[PDB]
């Protein structure tokens, strides 16, 4: 137990921005941006979908996206090429549909004079916990539920605890507009962030390791979604602490786990559009394939908020979004072994392409005390792993 | 009339392969020299030919021959022959300076604008010897072609190694430096400083320090001018003379009116103008001298680094003249009265008449042969 | 090391190609080359004013800078210094060079040929013009030195002398220097005072300056006008100051 | 002088004080000195929390990149397609830069100033300049590499 932690040689595999030369940390530009998305389409073309057909029809692959600014609709998507060709799909005189998610920004392959292909790759003792933001009760300050997280977590003896999701929110700290406590003192921002930090590692005593992820809509973190590096400053100095960007990539012994910390799942199951008359469960199953062919969660560019145009739920930078892509080729190995994708959807603990999805919802979610957080256990000897979920 | 003149071209230009070779110019080792060469030609009412490029001799004689060219031109050298296409760009031209006895109308009065007389050519005489001067102290530019042309004066084509290829901006220097009668008096450049160099050659007055002296500068514009004009026409030189002091203007116009010679109107000037101040009065003889003597450079044709000249030779029936060539050294026997025409026919004075035309010619067309 | 020392003087004084500043400690935001493109185009258009320009730089801060090498972060001032000059000429030109017409070029090239002489003549070594100079410069044989000896000593009265007359010119080489009154030509050829040297310089420096504008003005008249915005709008206030 | 060009062009700030609440366009007529409230607080703790929310907001509106739709038409659109025409963004950077550096040269005081008053306050000052003075740093549109606007003219 005690070596366990001791021997946890925590480490991450993606490359860190330099904080001082970010690419393109206020500039932005059209043209770079199609210069971007004619090259990648392009190496998709080459890269995928040409092993699938040989060269009156016709094939093309393609980028989606609406043709009016509103909802998109059966009628209406639209498909394009390059420069040059720009078209239109008309497949639904026989109302066929396949087995596949259709959503804004996606790369298809399309052959008619119709059939679609969505560039399918081809099929194949620790404990660790988990728990999702955020701390505090809407218009509360006290963060009473992070003592009870801690309690549970200490009860149990858990090797490492992994913190994401806001810990400040501009959701909960709008109505203060201040800091005042029962002693009478005046806090600010980092010196809260400070008190909830060493309340932490003083409760743990630093016997486990700690990973936090930042989100968006925390106040002290202004960057885009593909934000890094929530800066720690903690008066214990031993290193039982980590920070690390919004997508991670993160290195446990032998176990590597993939994180999309924001609301993925959701945005893309409601943006997007899919058959009917399919269960929910199936729903997400079928949304989270189509987000793994395309070798980033974060496909979805607009990813507006659904019934308000206007409002964009997070912002996205798009130059610098597909550095954080990772490759699936089972062929050589599994890459992510499991995948951390904390929404709004039903709890689910389900395996797919031989790696397996947690969804381990908000705990004080919409302001109810009935939070939920789930644990892991795996064996190593392939890869068997027990996954349970809990709810308070 | 054109059927004199289609009878007569077989006599008319002779110097066919002496034009040629000029032309040539066999010592630069070149060759397609005439190929490249710009001609223009003028036909009967109006009929303008250009760029009318002969690469053989034998074709340039044959349709100099079946036209009717009253008026022959000479242009400049291309980069390639061919005509109105390509954009070609000229290499070389020669340098050119014409000179007329129109800016001399204001000055004379004993002819009527229209036909020279015998008391106006001295003008002619004395430009000619001035302008070679100038050219051969100032620049090396050994080598020298007058020509004498239809009913009033002439031009001067010259042949040279450098000046061939120079630029515009070259021919503007040069031709700056040569003009001097700035339109109304010489300009200040050279008044302002005492001790000058170029007027004071051009003036006939060498470096001296005097009765004789001063008789031998002036005889020469004394003959030239106190018999076509003697001071006829005071107002011309008393315009001039108002740009000093009205002071003086009033003496010089009390005093003449009692003289009624010119003359002695002329030594009256001088000696009211000899001692009345030491720096108000400065060379006022010379511009007096410069302005009613030295001829008016033309800035026209001789402008642009290509450009039409009538050519050597030309024979125009009004006026009746031939285009004789001129050389240097015939400034001093050179007259404008014996030159052939076509009137004269089957009449041995004009066959010798255009044999001296033939050997004056060759005289400086083997000199540049040899001395090349 | 000491070659590219030399490399960056003769670019420094000669003034013909540009460097890079984003590494440069100094001039990196758009606020600070905004006004030191406004200091040097503010002093060439008092120099045109006036006609001192030693007493000139000093008021501008222009003079290369004077620090012991024992100095710590020695190599800031140079590269400071450097930059500053090399900076400022290209932006002055590009303005001129893309709204100012050909026959309003020559008050440009007339202020940095007057600079320039200044520079050299308050500058150690004159190597750069020294050795093109000579390629110019013929001394007078002693035949032409007697050959004119009356004409020559016509022009010349004041005195502020065999050695004193200075090495001859061809004609065809500099044509332009006939029109000069203080000049004297016998057959083709020009003798000249040693002190108008210095105007040779700017001859052949003014020519070859205001050719590049035409052939810069001709690179840009192919196009509309400058892409980027944040620039096309700042050169074309750097015209009338 | 050099502040009434960038007091035209401040966002609002707004502290919220003890029994009063004012608009916060501080120079630095004004008593640069002092920075207190009318009552005995410093508010220096709601300004700082303030700056914070108010340079977040901005960032936050600046990311949420939309173009001009075209035809003269002035609604506009975050999804961009590939053969479009038009390119006019709703929030150009210039604006953004202003903006960030009209907010950090209202905070700014000369060094004559500052050497007649106590320590804290001037490094109060700074302390608070610095948070500003970072982001403005880090920009791609505030620090300019002007090389290729130029060596695409022959030029090294
Ligand atoms: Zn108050």
């Amino acid at each position: 137990q005690h070596q366990n932690s001791n021997n946890m040689t925590i480490v991450d595999l993606f490359e860190q921005y330099d904080p001082n030369k970010i690419p393109n940390y206020l500039t932005n530009n059209i043209d770079k941006i199609r210069k971007h998305l004619e090259q990648r389409i392009l190496t998709f073309k080459i890269q995928n979908y040409s092993q699938f057909i040989v060269n009156e029809e016709v094939k093309m692959v393609g980028r989606l996206i609406s043709t009016e600014n509103g909802f998109l609709n059966t009628t209406n998507l639209r498909i394009e090429l390059n420069r040059n060709q720009y078209f239109d799909l008309v497949f639904e005189n026989d109302f066929d549909f396949g087995n596949n998610v259709l959503f804004p920004n996606q790369i298809v392959m399309v052959k008619g004079i119709l059939v679609v292909s969505e560039l399918i790759t081809d099929h194949i003792s620790q404990l660790i916990m988990v728990a999702a933001g955020p701390f505090s009760t809407v218009m509360s300050t006290q963060y009473t539920s992070f003592d009870n997280i801690l309690h549970v977590a200490k009860t149990k003896k858990v090797s490492t605890l992994i913190l994401l999701g806001p810990f400040l929110d501009i959701k909960n700290e709008i109505l203060k507009d201040g800091s005042i406590i029962i002693n009478s003192k005046e806090y600010t921002f980092e010196q809260l962030q400070n008190s909830l930090f060493e309340k932490a590692v003083k409760e743990l005593e630093g016997k486990t390791q700690i990973i936090i992820v930042p989100s968006t809509r925390d106040i002290l973190s202004t960057d885009s979604i593909p934000q890094m590096s929530l800066e720690i400053k903690v008066s214990e100095h031993k290193n039982s602490i980590h920070s690390y960007s919004n997508p991670a990539y993160i290195d446990i012994d032998k176990l590597r786990v993939y994180i999309a910390n924001s609301d993925v799942g959701m945005i893309t199951l409601q943006n997007s559009l899919l058959d009917k008359k399919i269960p929910y469960m199936q729903q997400s199953r079928l949304t989270f394939k189509a987000l793994m062919n395309q070798q980033n969660l974060y496909s979805i560019y607009p990813m507006r908020n659904p019934q308000d145009s206007q409002q964009i739920l997070e912002t996205v930078k798009l130059p610098n979004i597909n550095d954080f892509d990772i490759p699936f080729d089972y062929q050589l190995e599994q890459y992510p072994h499991i995948i951390i994708s904390p929404s709004s959807l039903p709890k689910f603990a389900t395996k797919i392409y031989n790696t397996v999805v947690i969804n381990p919802n908000y705990v004080i979610r919409d302001g109810s005390q009935a939070g939920n957080f789930a644990i892991i256990t795996l064996f190593k000897d392939h890869e068997r792993t027990r996954v349970d979920l809990y709810c308070l | 009339l054109d059927y004199d003149l289609l009878e007569e071209y077989y006599r008319s230009y002779f110097p066919v392969s002496q034009m040629v070779q000029w032309l040539s110019y066999p010592q630069d080792g070149d060759d397609t020299y005439f190929t490249r060469r710009e001609f223009s030609f003028t036909l009967q009412n109006e009929v303008y030919l250009r760029y009318q490029m002969y690469n053989s001799e034998r074709e340039f004689k044959n349709a100099l021959l079946q036209k009717v060219p009253e008026k022959i031109d000479i242009g400049a050298v291309y980069d390639r022959p061919g005509k109105k296409g390509d954009d070609i760009k000229a290499k070389e031209k020669e340098f050119v300076i014409d000179i007329d006895m129109t800016d001399y109308d204001h000055i004379r009065t004993c002819c009527s604008k229209a036909k020279i007389c015998e008391k106006c050519w001295k003008f002619m005489r004395v430009a000619c010897d001035l302008i070679s001067k100038s050219l051969d102290e100032d620049f090396g530019f050994q080598h020298v072609l007058w020509v004498y042309s239809g009913r009033r004066g002439i031009h001067a084509w010259v042949c040279d190694k450098e000046i061939r290829k120079a630029n515009d901006y070259t021919r503007a220097s040069i031709i700056d430096y040569l003009n001097i009668l700035v339109d109304y008096v010489k300009p200040s450049l050279l008044k302002m400083e005492k001790s000058h160099l170029i007027e004071r050659n051009a003036m006939k007055q060498l470096n001296q320090k005097k009765a004789e002296k001063e008789s031998e500068k002036v005889f020469v514009e004394i003959v030239l001018r106190e018999q076509n004009l003697f001071m006829k026409k005071p107002e011309i030189i008393l315009e001039f003379l108002a740009k000093r002091s009205e002071n003086l203007s009033k003496e010089v116009e009390k005093e003449w009116k009692t003289l009624k010679t010119s003359e002695q109107r002329y030594e009256a000037l001088k000696e009211l103008v000899s001692s009345e101040d030491k720096k108000k009065t400065h060379y006022l003889l010379e511009e007096l001298r410069i302005w009613l003597l030295y001829p008016r450079l033309d800035v026209n044709v001789s402008k642009s680094t290509n450009h039409l000249l009538k050519s050597p030779f030309c024979i125009h029936p009004k006026t009746g003249n031939v285009c004789v060539p001129f050389t240097t050294e015939e400034i001093s026997t050179f007259d404008p009265f014996s030159v052939p025409n076509i009137s004269t026919l089957t009449t041995e004075e004009g066959s010798s008449k255009m044999k001296n035309s033939l050997k004056i010619f060759n005289k400086f067309l083997e000199n540049l042969k040899k001395d090349v | 090391l000491n070659k590219q020392i030399k490399e960056e003087e003769r670019n420094y004084i000669l003034l013909e190609n540009a460097i890079d500043n984003s590494n440069i400690q100094g001039f990196q935001t758009i606020q600070e080359i905004v006004q030191l493109a406004m200091q040097r185009m503010k002093m060439i258009k008092e120099i045109i004013q006036e006609e001192n320009y030693n007493r000139i730089r000093v008021a501008n801060k222009f003079i290369t800078v004077a620090i012991p090498k024992s100095d710590p972060e020695y190599e800031l001032k140079n590269k400071q210094q450097y930059a500053k000059e090399v900076l400022s000429h290209f932006l002055c030109k590009m303005a001129y060079a893309f709204y100012a017409e050909p026959e309003t070029w020559l008050e440009f090239a007339r202020a940095e040929a007057f600079i320039l002489m200044d520079k050299l003549k308050s500058g150690q070594h004159h190597a750069n013009f020294f050795s093109d100079e000579n390629l110019k410069i013929k001394t007078i044989s002693d035949e032409l030195f007697k050959q004119a000896f009356p004409k020559i000593e016509a022009t010349f009265s004041s005195i502020k002398i065999k050695k004193d007359n200075f090495k001859m010119f061809k004609f065809i080489d500099h044509p332009s220097m006939l029109s000069n009154n203080d000049v004297v030509l016998h057959k083709g050829y020009i003798i000249i005072y040693k002190e108008s040297t210095s105007k040779i310089v700017q001859n052949i420096f003014i020519e070859r300056l205001l050719d590049e504008m035409r052939l810069l003005q001709l690179k840009f008249q192919n196009n509309g006008s400058k892409l980027d915005d944040d620039r096309l709008s700042f050169l074309k206030d750097l015209h009338k100051a | 002088s050099k502040r009434n060009q960038f007091l035209t062009s401040i966002p609002r700030v707004l502290v919220d004080c003890k029994k009063c609440d004012q608009t916060f366009l501080f120079l630095g007529a004004d008593a640069a000195s002092i920075l207190k409230c009318k009552c005995g607080n410093d508010i220096y703790i709601q300004l700082k929390n303030k700056i914070a929310l108010v340079v977040k907001e901005l960032i936050r509106n600046f990311e949420e990149n939309a173009i001009q739709i075209d035809n003269e038409e002035f609604e506009y659109t975050h999804q961009i397609s590939l053969v479009g025409k038009a390119k006019q963004q709703k929030m150009s950077s210039f604006t953004l830069n202003q903006k960030l550096l009209s907010i950090q040269a209202m905070f700014d005081i000369t060094k004559e100033e500052q050497e007649n008053t106590q320590k804290v306050t001037i490094e109060k000052i700074k302390t608070i300049k610095k948070t500003l003075d970072d982001l403005l740093s880090k920009s791609q549109y505030n620090n300019l590499n002007l090389s290729n606007i130029f060596t695409s003219f022959g030029l090294l």
